[PDB]
């Protein structure tokens, strides 16, 4: 983790580089969207950068050993991504324009606030959720940073219909999720349906009951 | 395939064995070739042909001349056509 | 960016095509177009080089072509295991180096499934909490190319919505979720909202009205 | 100081015949009372040369960029010193080296550096009446000259520059050749009295100079002088008068000529051995007179029109990096033998990776390696 | 001297060619003549004398010959096939090298076509290796066409720098002004004599 306005050093290995036509571009990937190009260094000492990054990032190769340096400075917290070292593919002296050797990259995260506890609401069973024999109710646990969070139903009792959906990462930088379970519509309020919310990086433990709408 | 030359290329009826690329005549000049991309046989024929004689009444009388193309039949491979053919 | 349709799948042992349909001056005006592959967790692997070439390995089912501003990939015979993302890529003008968007490629040996949708309005405690969130859950929709659109009483909305990427369950189908942020005064402003999901041309929508 | 001129009228090009013009001494040996057969770059007899002028009143300042194919015959008929020199080069725009031969009113200047030439380079003479004189005023040829390699400046003099009104009184002929980095110039001056249409006659051009410039030349352009006086209001691009001069351009080709040296050693006549069959016979007879009869000449020749290359469909490059760049070689008593199959032989990719210090070929010359196909490699 | 891509060319005018004065000042280790035998150098007069000079690597000294290929002979310096002069080269590691490398000496690495004989290409336009142009910046498939030798003093011989002088000239046929060390005599006319003009 690093607060915005920071800096970071990303290094890779330029084994067999000093021959001309040996480009070694850098490529990012957001956790869910897809690939996007970042920068490129040409072995004749030329550097080029993508837009929206230009001026903030800098490649400075170490011709001494073999190490290639990308210095990120003043991160804007829309750069959270895997970062890969893409080495080019060469057909003689002609750069083919494709990247054949990758390096599994480094996860680079940029956030703020550090950590925070979840806020819980019960999503009541309703006729708009009811259909025939069954009706669904759940618990919405939102706005927390420390990713591992768990919500159980009735201290782990109900395993039928209980489905926790993948947490979503908002623009605010905090996660949120909602876990829902279906239960016979004859049993709207009848039995116990209490969601047990536990936040392990913090020490939050709260039980919330879900009942039909007033 | 690296073999250079000059001439006229025409479609051929010769048929090469698979291990052959060039064809030679009795004077050992290359007169047939297999095209390396379409795999078709071509004949190579030279470009110059036919004798020429010049008839002059003497350049101490005139520079008018006549020309006899000994291999042409006009009823062309000539330098000029003028009149009086 | 470039454009490629985010979902394409077919029967095992057949030919599926994937179009990259870029503009000029990167794909039409060049020839250095490549195709990659990313299994969910690994690094990308160069799958097709310029136009139509291959590295070593890469069993000859993959083929590439270019017909102007649209290059395309074609897999001839899904074994079982060529599920990937297949980013196309090109060299743009000034050392740019653009990329594609990524197309999931599954192989539902059986019959497609129906995306079960379920929608929830903001609870009462959240109303008292001076905020509001609509909850749209999607589940059991085998082929994972779902997309979502949100509706106020008659119009579409594009602000305050977050959408999970599809996630595989135990039964090896998918699930997803989307959230809509609202102030409670906007919650009671419009008489009803809805979440619609489109999936293989087909569409299913659910709707809820405030009380 | 560099202007784009205007007030110029439109006209199509004009052509003329070269009546046995453009012969030069092909060596530095003295020969007397003989007929000598020689092959070289000559201007063919009765060629179609191009005609350029510049008469105002109609304005016509011709100085376009002309090709320089294999050599150039250049002729100029003047009375008032309007053509002043030439510029030679390929792009003429400071990305490449160019040669400039110019005649100021005082010196002859030859320079082979990097010039940035204008679209309309010229010189300019100004005429005063208060002061009794035509004087050299403008020299608008180039903007910059950066990395000069060759320079020569003649001894000072002073030309006339005065505008005459009679007929063309001076013919000046030049032959320009460019071989082995040598720019050779042959020249001849002759007094004439003529009105137009370059004359007939025979005069052989003598060797003038060989400049060791070592540049590539594919185009050239002529430098003319302008006239400005109290009758040319304009501003600086419409207030000019042309003058009166004409020049003719033709191109050399490789021919066989039969030259005739009189007893004093001068070339007085020539036969172009490929103009007609009559000249073919004159030249195979080694005489200028042919007696009545019929004579055999060479067979009927046809020249090739195109050039074609047909190589197989090969895409890969040969394994230059796993033969010359291997990690571990073999010892000599058990030597390795690798088979080279269907690949492209581009040995230029090695130019930046390894030096050799021994490289000898045996059945073939090294200059024809990337023009052949090889069987068992 | 000069680097090889912009090689110098000096004009040799009316002087006496006594190459014995070099016998105690410098050894050579490469000296080959082409149109003439070395035993008749101080018995002839030479017409157009020019002296080219540059510095190359020790391994590329074999490239200075007519009918050669390689990096120098392709597009740095090309001799005609009818060459007449003499080629001279000597090792220069004690002069033109220094600790850490001497990067004052350059060579051309990329060109569209081979040079013609005896021309010079001092242009520094960026070579385009690909199909898309690059408008005067270095980058994707576009390289600066000049590289530098690295001459550190303890290199393998053949990576050490060599000074090369090429003597160009003509024999007989035209008037000359160089001549050798030969001494003249008087003119005897109307008799049978051996002569050397
Ligand atoms: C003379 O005319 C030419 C056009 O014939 C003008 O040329 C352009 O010059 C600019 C630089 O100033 C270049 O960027 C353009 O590419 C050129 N275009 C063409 C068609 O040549 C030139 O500028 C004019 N010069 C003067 C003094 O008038
Ligand atoms: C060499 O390449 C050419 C194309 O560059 C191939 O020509 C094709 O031949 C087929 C015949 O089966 C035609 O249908 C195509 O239209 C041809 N292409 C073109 C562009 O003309 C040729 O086949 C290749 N050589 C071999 C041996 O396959
Ligand atoms: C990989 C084997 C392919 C062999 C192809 C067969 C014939 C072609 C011959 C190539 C000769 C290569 C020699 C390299 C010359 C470079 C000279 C230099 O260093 O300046
Ligand atoms: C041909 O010309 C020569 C010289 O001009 C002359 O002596 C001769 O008589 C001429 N022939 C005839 C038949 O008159
Ligand atoms: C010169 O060539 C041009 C080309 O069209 C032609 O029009 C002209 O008639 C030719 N001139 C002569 C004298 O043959
Ligand atoms: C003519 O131009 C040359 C070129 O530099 C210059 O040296 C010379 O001085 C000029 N003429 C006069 C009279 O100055
Ligand atoms: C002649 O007069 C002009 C001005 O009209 C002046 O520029 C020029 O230098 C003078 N020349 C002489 C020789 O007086
Ligand atoms: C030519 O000029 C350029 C720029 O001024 C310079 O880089 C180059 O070194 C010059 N040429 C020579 C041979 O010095
Ligand atoms: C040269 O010959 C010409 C005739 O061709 C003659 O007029 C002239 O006098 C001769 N030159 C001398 C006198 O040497
Ligand atoms: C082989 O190539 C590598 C670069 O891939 C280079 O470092 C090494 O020095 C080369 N060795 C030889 C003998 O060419
Ligand atoms: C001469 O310049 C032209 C520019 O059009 C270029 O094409 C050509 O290659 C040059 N000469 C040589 C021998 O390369």
């Amino acid at each position: 983790q690093i607060q915005p306005g920071g800096s970071l050093r990303l290094s890779c290995a330029a084994s067999g580089f000093s021959f001309i036509s040996n480009y070694m571009s850098w490529v990012r990937q957001a956790p869910g969207k897809g690939l996007e190009w970042v920068s490129v260094i040409y072995s004749g000492g030329s550097t080029f950068y993508a837009d929206s990054v230009k001026g903030r990032f800098t490649i400075s190769r170490d011709k001494s050993k073999n190490t290639l340096y990308l210095q990120m400075n003043s991160l804007r917290a829309e750069d959270t991504a895997f970062y890969y070292c893409a080495r080019g593919l060469i057909r003689g002296i002609i750069m083919t324009g494709a990247f054949d050797i990758w390096d599994e990259g480094t996860m680079v995260t940029v956030s703020s606030a550090s950590t925070k506890g979840p806020s819980v609401f019960p999503l009541a069973p309703s006729s708009k959720s009811t259909s025939g024999g069954t009706a669904a109710l759940g618990c919405l646990v939102k706005d927390y940073f420390p990713e591992p969070v768990t919500v159980s139903w009735n201290s782990g009792a109900l395993t039928s219909g209980v489905h926790t959906f993948p947490a979503v990462l908002q623009s605010s930088g905090l996660y949120s999720l909602s876990s829902v379970v279906t239960v016979p519509s004859s049993s709207l309020g009848t039995q116990t349906y209490i969601c047990n919310v536990n936040h392990k990086p913090s020490n939050t433990k709260v039980d919330k009951k879900v009942e039909p709408k007033s | 395939n690296g073999l250079t030359g000059t001439g006229v290329l025409t479609e051929s009826n010769k048929k090469f064995l698979p291990f052959q690329q060039f064809g030679r005549d009795i004077a050992d000049t290359t007169d047939a070739v297999r095209d390396p991309q379409t795999l078709e046989i071509l004949d190579i024929t030279p470009c110059s042909f036919g004798g020429v004689s010049v008839i002059t009444p003497g350049t101490n009388t005139s520079n008018q001349v006549a020309v006899l193309y000994q291999d042409v039949n006009c009823t062309w491979r000539v330098y000029s056509t003028g009149s009086n053919v | 960016a470039l454009t490629q349709p985010p979902s394409a799948s077919g029967s095992p042992g057949q030919s599926v095509t994937i179009s990259c349909t870029g503009t000029s001056s990167d794909v039409g005006g060049s020839n250095y177009v490549s195709w990659y592959q990313q299994h969910p967790g690994k690094a990308p692997k160069l799958m097709i080089s310029e136009v139509s070439k291959r590295p070593s390995g890469v069993p000859d089912r993959f083929s590439g072509s270019k017909s102007g501003n649209t290059a395309s990939l074609t897999v001839s015979g899904l074994q079982a295991e060529d599920e990937a993302d297949y980013y196309c890529s090109s060299y743009a003008g000034s050392n740019n180096w653009v990329f594609g968007g990524g197309t999931k490629l599954t192989v539902l040996g059986q019959p497609k499934a129906a995306p079960s949708v379920t929608l929830f309005p903001p609870s009462s405690e959240e109303l008292q909490a001076n905020k509001a969130t609509l909850v749209c859950l999607i589940s059991d929709f085998y082929p994972g190319a779902v997309t979502v659109a949100w509706k106020g009483d008659s119009s579409p909305v594009k602000a305050g919505v977050e959408t999970t990427t599809p996630s595989k369950q135990s039964n090896n189908k998918y699930a997803a979720s989307s959230y809509l942020s609202l102030t409670p005064e906007q919650w009671k402003s419009h008489r009803s909202y809805s979440c619609q999901v489109t999936h293989e041309g087909s569409t299913v929508e659910k709707t809820v009205a405030p009380t | 100081q560099c202007v784009n001129l205007t007030t110029r009228t439109q006209l199509p090009p004009a052509y003329t015949n070269s009546f046995t013009r453009g012969v030069y001494y092909p060596d530095k040996v003295f020969r007397s009372s003989v007929l000598h057969s020689t092959q070289d770059l000559f201007l063919p007899f009765f060629s179609n040369v191009t005609w350029f002028h510049a008469i105002h009143v109609t304005k016509r300042f011709d100085n376009p960029v002309l090709p320089f194919n294999d050599g150039v015959y250049f002729a100029s008929t003047e009375k008032s010193n309007i053509i002043r020199g030439w510029i030679f080069g390929t792009t003429l725009d400071s990305k490449t080296q160019s040669l400039l031969i110019v005649n100021n009113a005082t010196n002859v200047v030859i320079k082979v550096c990097e010039f940035q030439f204008c679209n309309d380079p010229f010189l300019g003479v100004y005429y005063h009446k208060n002061n009794k004189s035509w004087m050299e005023s403008e020299f608008r040829v180039y903007s910059s000259a950066n990395n000069c390699t060759f320079e020569y400046v003649s001894q000072p003099f002073l030309m006339d520059l005065e505008g005459k009104q009679g007929n063309f009184k001076n013919l000046r002929e030049f032959v320009f050749k460019n071989i082995d980095g040598y720019f050779k110039i042959y020249s001849k001056h002759t007094p004439i009295n003529l009105v137009r249409d370059l004359p007939q006659g025979f005069s052989a051009l003598e060797p003038l100079v060989d400049l060791p410039i070592g540049i590539n030349i594919t185009r050239f352009q002529t430098l003319l002088a302008l006239h400005r006086s109290y009758l040319t209001p304009g501003d600086s691009s419409s207030g000019w008068t042309a003058g009166a001069a004409a020049y003719y351009v033709g191109y050399l080709q490789p021919r066989t000529f039969l030259l005739k040296y009189n007893e004093n050693g001068t070339i007085t006549d020539a036969v172009d051995c490929a103009l007609d069959p009559l000249s073919e016979t004159k030249c195979t007879l080694k005489s200028f007179t042919v007696e009545k009869g019929i004579y055999q000449t060479s067979n009927f020749r046809v020249q090739p029109t195109e050039s074609i290359v047909r190589f197989p469909n090969i895409t890969n490059l040969c394994p230059f990096g796993e033969v010359f760049n291997a990690t571990r070689f073999a010892s000599v008593y058990a030597w390795n033998r690798k088979r080279i199959s269907n690949c492209v032989a581009d040995y230029s990719v090695l130019y930046n990776s390894a030096s050799f210090s021994t490289f000898k070929c045996y059945g073939v010359s090294p200059t024809k390696l990337n023009d052949l196909c090889f069987t068992n490699v | 001297f000069a680097s090889v891509y912009a090689w110098n060319r000096k004009r040799i005018s009316n002087c006496v060619a006594d190459y014995s004065v070099l016998y105690n000042s410098a050894s050579f280790s490469t000296f080959k003549c082409y149109g003439v035998s070395p035993t008749k150098l101080n018995d002839l007069c030479f017409t157009n004398v020019y002296a080219d000079s540059f510095v190359i690597r020790g391994d590329e000294v074999r490239q200075i010959a007519p009918g050669q290929t390689g990096k120098i002979a392709d597009y740095n310096y090309k001799l005609p096939d009818d060459f007449t002069g003499c080629v001279i080269a000597w090792n220069s590691n004690n002069l033109d090298s220094k600790v850490g490398g001497n990067y004052n000496y350059l060579y051309r690495l990329f060109r569209k076509s081979n040079l013609k004989p005896f021309e010079r290409d001092i242009s520094t336009e960026i070579y385009q290796a690909g199909s898309t142009p690059c408008n005067g910046v270095e980058g994707f498939n576009c390289y600066f066409p000049l590289q530098s030798y690295g001459f550190q003093p303890t290199n393998g011989v053949g990576y050490q720098p060599y000074r090369v002088v090429v003597l160009s000239f003509e024999l007989l046929h035209a008037p000359a002004t160089v001549c050798g060390p030969k001494k003249s005599t008087n003119l005897v006319k109307n008799k049978c004599v051996n002569f050397n003009f």
